[PDB]
């Protein structure tokens, strides 16, 4: 039933006495359910020591991972590109996943196209798909370039996307000049970040590759930025504020930030600014690169450094404060500009925030996961807040990031008690938690069901989550902010301080039992 | 608009096209004559997508594991092959369930055999024998396994039915192969056929010699109902408050059990016809159980609906139908009063999957809206054929509609209210129109019965007549 | 006891055992405390309507006032000009609290001093003690200015200002010249918003009255901006940032956001930034004055109408959409500068936001409270959102201010079951969360004890806080947000949004009970 | 630092005051001479402060209302005056307690009279008695109430006594006239005199005639402990498990009726003698009850005290304190293995209210920190005469140091460590010296007794050696 002037949705309308009584018969007459205790053993079990070593001993199973596929990085640098339409060659399924991955992230529109390959592309190949693809694209969509990635399928049966965009030209499909730059980019090699590295090492090549005889080395007085798989607004934006003002020349090679963040003013943009080919095609003048992610950035890097000759700067993601001041230090070395007065005073606001808030983040246990340069900086930034980073946990990490996440740790004794685990998901993270049970959690939208078992353990075992990374799907507008520079390590310090008070509310906001403790002022 | 100014727009919209693409799309877009029973005059559909036109459509897999297998709560299904496919689908789609998640309910999480290169080049049969091991020792309630096949499986030659019959037989356990490779088909349909034939070669016999099971007149199965934010329970409720007793409900909140019971009911109450009408069919011809059409969209709909569903039983399924009919009309009366007024003549255009672009039409008329453009990603020519008789004349209709022709459609048409998908949303939103989810009604519902009435004329009104939408121009221009 | 590795502060520490037993036999022994029945009996009572009906009978009786007195205003005022030391003439005590409540705000030094008038200038006057605290105070402090303000003290005694500062300077105290504006600020009328705009007219007064003949209005191409008592650093910056981005020439009349936010970097600045004395003596130069917080600063206007002869235009606080708007474009005619595209684009970015999230927000009921345009500004935003502000408190209001509010609730169906309460406190309003129970309280930390109150009738019965206003006392680094212009209007979207969301996610956390509606994506 | 250094520290900073003021100033600052019995040879203290100094004392109100009275549980305490006073106090010092608050318990509440003008005009009275038929109806369950004048009543000559005496007996209630305007002496001090003056009046003889209390020989009283943190709880359970029987708490977490069975205890334990040394000594005088100081900071101290409490009664208390002392040795040797290592040789400057600038010296040393100086804010001499012999020889001492005066100090003594109030907290934080809080403790606590050790310790370590301190200067300069 619903009372009409207050209407019920599922929560709560399905407790119900009438709709309880009904699930109550679904299950005895027809779902034979195992027994509620054999259930609460069950449980129980999960969250021990022994069933952790079980957990851990997988090699072939894996339970809520924490990584996505190639082309899914592939279409976020692609969307980087002024009037640029990201197509994946291969099958339709993926790019409407992809399309939909980005939507609730960033509750905006993602333009992607598929060229459609079915079973009969699966024995001849896709090269009919990328002929009428290429050209109902160009002609439906008006793009000004097309970059072109792949799904699995294509790749399974090796497709050559650079003899099909070749024959497609040829042809006549898409005229010889209009842009077509490409990359390989399978399913079951890295992960989505190596999407992104291959895709725009693939557009870095197509606009520079074959013109790098009239190129001189500075002659732009620019620093190009590759902000890598980076689904933040407010870090694309803070990188662009903090180099302008110390009047830095610059160039962000794949900014998405106007395309993921159009007004609602009465028109749809399919496409919004970008970096430009003009932009790409003069790179090479710049006097350096600067890659703000470099653990994905290793094909681009190996690019940047042999065919630019760009000397690319060995600099940590510009996370927490000392990364900060280093990304800043180095960029004043390569541009012959001084830190300017405004971002000196804003690292000593940060520095003051973290005097005003050591008290409470003295000492706080911390499970968090994420991509690699992500998580490192994570990492350099709590034990700067005199935190501990027990679980680091990074499922597409490799072994000389975890060296370095190690070494990163060791510097600090804030470090003791922490492990980075690579290769590991949710679930053996869920482990983790059960375990050596951490004050909370800092991870993406996946960890909330995390939270969820903890509770069931008891109250007392619950870990809540702190959402930081991506995707975050069930919070609003959380993809405004900012996690790199001092802006970035303001909004995280707030945030986690925030976190800690308003856990500690409600742990004492029991009247005569716990609020003696409840204090105005913290 | 007149039914030439419809026309007209369609090949306006047309004349982009490269001229191969053109041809093939005019054969998809159609001004309905009410008049038409035979769709297949009119307009085409279940056909390849046309490569680099932003199909909303997705692939095989989304319709067997997406759909059909993921809902199954007490079973475990594993996404086979690399690791995008089941990340992206994990806990997308709302089909709620009764459980304790990790220990004896499963949907929400993501299972997969996370190939790498290796898997590709020497195959995942081996990888898939020890992944199941370590599934039945950290997951020893699962009462069964599905394997639902990505991309490259069949690409690499896997041989994942041997590996379900001879770890199925090791384990006494239910292992199910599905085949819903995202190269199979031309969209979401394909997988619910191979979904519903995996359902009907490897789980539905499996208590055919078994008469352990107490059967009464009124036992029914709800078929094709995903339970999206609850919408098969308050479907459920109705049946059984009319009398009747529902032995399952494939696959919202579906238990493995229920579905092997489900040979043993007197009558299958088809809602979803696009993706269960195949193993409805079969369980006529193997079991010979009868199965009926029906739409629990609104009061007109669900109430034609209990109405004759009760007909096929005897006088006290009758008796109790009335009843019910009588316990709910004021409240579906007093939603109707509430919100009618406040929708009276809004125009809407929809674009959904298989079903619900025909199924809600009498809903938004029981709110005094219009349906004036609708059409279906994926949908056949028997769904159009049962489209054309519940939309008006001149109203504009689409199969498999690209993003070009969507937009464009919408600029001409200008509806009050768009209901389709996330991919859309965002986009018509900027456009300052009204939009609702008709997929995950937009984190609201259930939509389904009396109950659900309620929540969608509320969730239309609030959108429609949001205060956002006087907002879109700045008032300096 | 302790166990050293993991040392328990009161909370936990008291709930062991022995602690719990002592205090049960410190009860019962001797504290001859009411029966636990009988408490429950009388708690139960205070939240029915016959509760309700003899609170909202009381004449005399204030309980949890939401308002501060006149000098705390003053001071916030005082501290916004340039190398400025507030001084309130009467009893310390006051200048200690009024210190002590901007430092546990803001987690800031603030500089202020007493001239400490004790028993004999209760008798004689507090004459000796101006003269003695004037000559102190600009030789300790070296301030540029002394702004010089009343304890209620000083105002009951009838200490003559303007006469005393005279007779200092006629002494010798300190020299003629030298700055030191007043404002007779009484406890006992109004409440700190009164003391913010009796200590603005002051100065202004200080600096133009005698000088007005050779003033040419517009002649320095500025627009004068008048903040009122602001506690958020994100509202003068927003204010400032926006009149730059229209390249509208201004000055910003009392601006403490430097002296509020110094960093730390080995050295203790006294004093940063603020408005200058040659600002406010060439401020009738200006095109026009705008007052941000009108319902505060009436004596202020009436002074800049009727000496300066700006024509101060009608204008709302700049809250909200429609109210931004409405600024930018009064802005723009009076400089003549257009609104820019950036602005343009921010604004329609807000309409975004509210297009993502109205699902989530519509028909959401809400008690506020806080000052009058603080206030009134959050209800027209939130009437924008398409939430209902149900019960709407303004301890400080005036009936003059209900009328406008109650236009305003009137003009938008959101408004129909919406109530102004003016000269109520948080006593009375702990009284309509019971009886007419909303989904949130948006306020400052005292509504943390209404939130306790609610949770302990049940947790069905539980009213969240929000944490928007001052003092926020419990939270950290929650003053260096916005609340004007869009970005403000953002920055306060995401709070509501989300704390929904939080508390959704709160009551579907139940694994196997309410969890089927524990949505990955919202 | 040499005993001329510090002095010669002193005549510099006292050079920028005018000479009054200098002359004034230089009285109240001193050199330690640990052999001093009368530190009236050496200091001055508890005289008015200079206008226009930035002193950081506050008022009588504040040692009355939000020292003294405040904390007591089930009385309401009503801030009289305008709005001010009691909102800056509300809820800004954390004497802890049990109660249901609003109910039976009212400390984090404001109750105001909220002066307007026309109360300033003709008097406050009749809005007094008004205000308690208020209080009386809408808390039934309150014991009592106080009156805490603020600045205006005694100037317009209102007469709360009078409403007090015709109130009380009309509800017969106990309604305690407090007439600790802040205009009255020189600082906190006089309202802590008033306030115990006020307890004397009107509360403490209550029970001068009921007999019917059962008395046992080891019967005391804490005096003076505020339970700042939860302070007097983790003190009281040392006092019991030596076999004493606190019968009452003034004035943390502390009830009418502890305060009113206090003249039947054998023996009154002062922890804070500057506040409650006035009532301990009527006690003594009225009753016959001996009262002593005691020190509850740090092990040291901590177990001094509880030979030297236990030695007042007999050989079985004695014996039980010797137990007690054994029971927790191993817990704050722990604290120190952990701790002292890390604190070693630092170097702390305090300035506090009237008790903790001597009293937690100890505690420092304990860790084996060094106290290099510390001062008062409303201290008399008799508290300057029992600090001379706690602190070490040539430290700096300052009694109602000036802002200015603090800070020079501070650049040239250079501590690793200060502990102080709020209003000094964030200007030394941004000059690089780590603050802790030693009023409120940094939200933290407690700090008496043997579990409070530890969580000073822990506090004390994670704050000197936070990595933030590291910091401060930027890499490029
Ligand atoms: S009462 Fe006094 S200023 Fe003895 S007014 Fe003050 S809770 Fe201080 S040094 Mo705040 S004489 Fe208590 C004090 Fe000491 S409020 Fe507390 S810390 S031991
Ligand atoms: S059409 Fe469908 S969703 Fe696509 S892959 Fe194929 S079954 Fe799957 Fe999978 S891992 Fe990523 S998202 Fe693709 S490229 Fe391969
Ligand atoms: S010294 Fe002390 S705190 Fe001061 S007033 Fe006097 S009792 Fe009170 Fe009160 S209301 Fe405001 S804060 Fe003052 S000016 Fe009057
Ligand atoms: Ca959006
Ligand atoms: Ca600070």
């Amino acid at each position: 039933s619903q009372q009409v002037d207050k209407i019920k949705a599922s929560y709560p309308l399905f407790l119900d006495q009438d709709y309880k009584d009904m699930l109550a018969k679904k299950r005895d007459g027809f779902e034979e359910k195992y027994p509620q205790d054999k259930i609460d053993e069950v449980f129980q079990w999960t969250t021990t020591k022994e069933y952790q070593e079980l957990n851990f001993q997988r090699e072939a199973l894996t339970v809520n991972p924490a990584k996505a596929c190639q082309p899914l990085g592939a279409v976020l640098c692609a969307l980087g590109f002024e009037k640029t339409m990201p197509y994946v060659h291969g099958s339709q399924g993926c790019v409407a996943y992809f399309r939909s991955y980005f939507n609730r992230h960033f509750r905006e529109p993602v333009s992607c196209v598929s060229d459609s390959m079915t079973e009969d592309a699966a024995v001849f190949g896709g090269q009919q798909n990328m002929k009428d693809g290429l050209q109902n694209c160009k002609a439906t969509y008006k793009p000004d370039m097309i970059a072109v990635s792949t799904t699995c399928m294509a790749e399974v049966i090796g497709d050559d996307l650079n003899a099909f965009i070749n024959n497609s030209k040829k042809e006549g499909f898409i005229p010889d000049e209009f842009p077509v730059p490409f990359a390989h980019t399978p399913s079951f090699v890295g992960s989505h970040v190596t999407g992104w590295d291959n895709m725009f090492e693939g557009i870095a090549r197509y606009f520079t590759l074959k013109s790098m005889d009239d190129k001189v080395v500075g002659s732009n007085k620019k620093i190009n930025i590759v902000p890598g798989f980076e689904t933040y607004l407010g870090n694309f934006r803070v990188i662009k504020r903090m180099l302008s003002e110390m009047g830095v020349g610059y160039s962000l090679l794949s900014d998405p930030e106007e395309v993921l963040d159009t007004p609602a003013d009465g028109q749809f943009r399919m496409y919004a600014g970008g970096t430009t080919q003009e932009e790409m095609k003069d790179a090479p003048n710049a006097l350096n690169t600067v890659l703000l992610q470099p653990w994905h950035l290793e094909k681009t890097k190996k690019f940047v450094e042999g065919t630019w000759k760009h000397e690319v700067p060995k600099l940590n993601i510009p996370m927490g404060l000392d990364w900060t001041d280093e990304f800043l230090m180095k960029v004043s070395e390569i541009s012959g500009q001084p830190i300017p007065a405004s971002l000196t005073k804003e690292r000593g606001r940060l520095v003051d925030m973290m005097t005003d808030s050591h008290t409470w983040l003295h000492g706080k246990r911390f499970a968090l996961w994420g991509d690699p340069d992500f998580v490192m900086g994570l990492v350099k930034f709590l034990l700067e807040l005199g935190c501990e980073p027990v679980h680091i946990l990074c499922h597409n990490g490799n072994e000389r990031w975890k060296k370095a996440v190690d070494a990163i740790l060791a510097a600090s004794p804030y470090g003791k008690n922490a492990t980075v685990y690579i290769g590991k998901d949710l679930w053996h993270l869920r482990s983790l938690v059960f375990t050596d049970k951490p004050d909370f959690m800092i991870g993406n939208s996946y960890g909330k069901f995390i939270q969820r078992d903890t509770l069931h353990k008891g109250k007392e075992f619950e870990v809540p989550l702190i959402r930081i990374g991506f995707p975050i799907f069930d919070r609003h507008h959380l993809h405004r902010s900012t996690t790199l520079g001092y802006e970035g390590a303001m909004q995280i310090l707030t945030t986690l301080v925030n976190s800690i008070l308003e856990r500690l509310d409600e742990e004492t906001r029991g009247m005569q039992a716990t609020d003696y403790n409840h204090d105005l002022v913290r | 608009m007149s039914r030439e100014e419809v026309e007209s727009l369609i090949q306006e919209v047309l004349e982009v096209y490269p001229e191969k693409a053109r041809k093939d799309r005019n054969k998809h877009l159609a001004v309905n004559d009410p008049a038409v029973t035979q769709s297949k005059k009119c307009i085409i559909s279940n056909k390849k997508s046309q490569p680099g036109l932003m199909t909303i459509r997705g692939c095989a897999y989304a319709g067997s594991k997406g759909v059909v297998w993921g809902p199954i709560k007490d079973m475990i299904h594993i996404s086979h092959g690399p690791v995008g496919c089941g990340q992206y689908s994990r806990a997308g789609r709302r089909n709620y369930y009764i459980g304790t998640t990790g220990v004896n309910a499963f949907v929400t999480m993501n299972f997969t055999s996370d190939f790498q290169e290796k898997d590709i080049v020497f195959g995942g049969d081996k990888k898939l024998a020890k992944l199941i091991d370590e599934v039945e020792t950290l997951f020893p309630l699962n009462k069964g396994i599905s394997v639902q096949s990505e991309c490259p499986i069949g690409l690499i030659g896997d041989d994942i039915e041997s590996v379900s019959k001879v770890k199925g037989a090791e384990l006494s356990k239910t292992i199910v192969p599905v085949r819903c490779e995202g190269f199979r088909g031309v969209s979401q349909s394909l997988g619910h056929h191979i979904a519903n034939d995996a359902v009907r070669d490897w789980v539905l016999g499996k208590r055919d010699e078994d008469t352990t099971f107490a059967s009464t007149p009124y036992d029914v199965a709800i078929i094709g109902d995903y339970n999206i934010g609850g919408d098969a329970w308050s479907s459920r409720i109705l049946l059984e408050e009319m009398g009747l007793r529902c032995v399952a409900q494939w696959s919202g909140d579906g238990s493995i059990s229920e579905i092997e019971l489900t040979p043993k009911v007197k009558l299958n109450l088809v809602h979803c016809y696009r993706s269960m009408n195949y193993i409805s069919r079969h369980m006529e011809e193997k079991y010979g159980i009868p199965w009926m059409e029906y739409n629990f969209f609104g009061p007109t709909k669900t109430i034609e609906s209990l109405r004759a569903i009760a007909a096929k039983f005897d006088e006290s399924i009758q008796k109790k139908c009335e009843e019910v009919i009588a316990k709910y009309k004021p409240e579906w009366e007093a939603v109707v009063a509430k919100y009618r007024p406040r929708l009276e003549g809004k125009r809407v255009m929809l674009y959904i999957g298989g079903l619900r672009p025909r199924h809600v039409i009498g809903a938004y008329e029981d709110l005094g809206m219009e349906v004036v453009g609708t059409g279906y990603e994926f949908a056949h020519n028997d769904d159009y054929d049962r489209t054309m008789k519940e939309m008006g004349d001149s109203t504009l209709l689409y199969d498999d509609v690209t993003g070009y022709e969507f937009e464009e459609f919408v600029k001409r048409i200008k509806p009050d209210l768009i209901g389709s998908g996330i991919k859309e949303k965002f986009i018509f939103q900027k456009m300052g129109i009204p939009f609702r989810e008709m997929h995950s009604w937009d984190y609201s519902g259930p939509y389904h019965g009396f109950d659900g009435f309620a929540i969608f004329a509320r969730d239309m009104d609030m959108t429609l007549n949001n205060p956002c939408w006087k907002k879109l121009q700045a008032p300096w221009e």
